[PDB]
């Protein structure tokens, strides 16, 4: 059982610069035969793996000079030259010198650098709709921010909660590079009308203090 | 070109069976380690089995006695049975050509779903989210929309039939009491709304649903 270690697990970069994407094994991948067994993929949103690098430094066939691959034993890395739009999307490393099983590092995905951006916080009461049918989920968009790093807290009478809440973010956006994030509390509409003050923080790098939005359900 | 066609996948209740199968165009599986592999919900790539010219067999350990692969050299055709279906099984799953001598993977199938719940078809609930008290006066104003407990994916979501396409995000579905939660905002120049309509529109293929919800003040 070969873990492999990648780093980072995120990438930001500018069209046109270098980048560099580590690749480490629990153990040496050197194989009995003198083979090091160390590849590289990439993967694309919709798409299935493309196959970059072969045996730590092979390129494989078509694929452009701008990749090229590194290293020996456990350390391992890969090298884009020039970077391109199309070289968006994740890398994984993989070893097949200890098999089976042939395993895989958790991928790094390469992304566009900006400046950066507070998120436009936005927060929506329950609908009549969903309460008639018993539940009451309270929504708040943490949208346009960069970077993507970003932490959300929910409030309710200004105590904070956390049971019932789910969140969603959506991928690096490909018009202007923003990061966009969707939280919703779900609660039971017994508990929503048990309480008045609902409010949502927003922890971002752009500020010292969390951002806040919040209402009162009294006044609807 | 040289290619995997991969057949269709499935929405399978935990313990059921399925079978997967790919079929090679442009080239003969001899020679070649054939194996399968799935990208799960977490986004994580993982090996599920290989086989090379029907006598070399490896499993991934969690799928050993459950999932079976095999192949037809003469018709050059691989097959993964599937059986004693598990949620963790949940993923998308890729057959793929791999050089025997080298290890690497260069040909792969496109990606095929397999979900394994007990969920039955649900038409989604679809819930209107107009603005609070005082945030409708800026330059700006954002809508949303919430889609509530629907199986199995997909839906389509469009703002204003497709017409409002900028200043909108998506979010991907998360699941909830094993049915999926999607939302969508919407966002445009303050003076638009209500005077002009905005309306969120949800097509459900599975239950051959079309819900349209208006958004609307209070």
């Amino acid at each position: 059982e070969v873990v492999m270690t990648q780093s980072p697990l995120s990438l930001p970069v500018s069209l046109g610069d270098q980048a560099s994407i580590s690749c480490r094994s629990s153990q040496s991948l050197v194989h009995s035969n003198g083979n090091t067994y160390l590849h590289w993929y990439l993967q694309k949103p919709g798409q299935s793996p493309k196959l970059l690098i072969y045996k730590v430094s092979n390129r494989f066939s078509g694929v452009p000079d701008r990749f090229s691959g590194s290293g020996s034993g456990t350390d391992f890395t890969l090298k884009i030259s020039r970077v391109e739009a199309e070289d968006l999307g994740v890398y994984f490393c993989s070893q097949s010198t200890h098999v089976p099983p042939l395993t895989f590092g958790a991928g790094t995905k390469l992304e566009l650098k900006r400046a950066d951006a507070a998120p436009t916080v936005s927060i929506f009461p329950p609908s009549s709709e969903q309460l008639t049918s018993g539940g009451a989920s309270v929504v708040c968009f943490l949208n346009n921010f960069y970077p993507k790093d970003i932490n959300v807290k929910w409030k309710i009478d200004g105590s904070e909660r956390q049971n019932g809440v789910l969140n969603s973010w959506t991928d690096q956006d490909s018009k202007d590079s923003t990061y966009s994030m969707s939280s919703t509390l779900t609660l039971t509409k017994d508990e929503y009308e048990r309480h008045n003050s609902y409010t949502c923080e927003a922890t971002h790098k752009t500020s010292t203090s969390p951002i806040v939005k919040s209402f009162n359900r009294n006044e609807c | 070109e040289v290619k995997l066609v991969e057949s269709r996948g499935g929405l399978v209740k935990p313990g059921g069976s399925l079978q997967l199968s790919c079929a090679a165009s442009g080239f003969t599986f001899s020679g070649y380690a054939m194996s399968w592999f799935r990208l799960t919900p977490e986004k994580r790539l993982e090996w599920v089995a290989s086989i090379y010219n029907g006598f070399r067999i490896h499993y991934l350990d969690s799928v050993k006695g459950r999932f079976t692969i095999s192949s037809d050299y003469a018709r050059n055709i691989l097959y993964l049975q599937m059986s004693t279906l598990r949620s963790e099984d949940t993923a998308m799953y890729y057959c793929s050509r791999g050089d025997a001598y080298s290890r690497y993977f260069d040909v792969w199938g496109a990606g095929t779903t397999v979900t394994v719940s007990a969920a039955k078809t649900t038409a989604p609930s679809v819930y209107p989210l107009a603005p609070v008290c005082g945030d409708t006066t800026g330059s700006s104003v954002t809508l949303g929309c919430l889609v509530k407990g629907y199986f199995p994916e997909p839906v389509t979501l469009t703002w204003n039939s497709g017409s409002l396409s900028s200043g909108v995000h998506t979010f991907p579905a998360v699941l909830q009491s094993d049915l999926y939660t999607l939302s969508s905002s919407v966002t445009v120049t303050s003076s638009t709304w209500p005077s002009q309509s905005i309306t969120c529109n949800v097509a459900h293929p599975a239950s051959s649903t079309k819900v349209d919800k208006k958004i609307e003040p209070r």
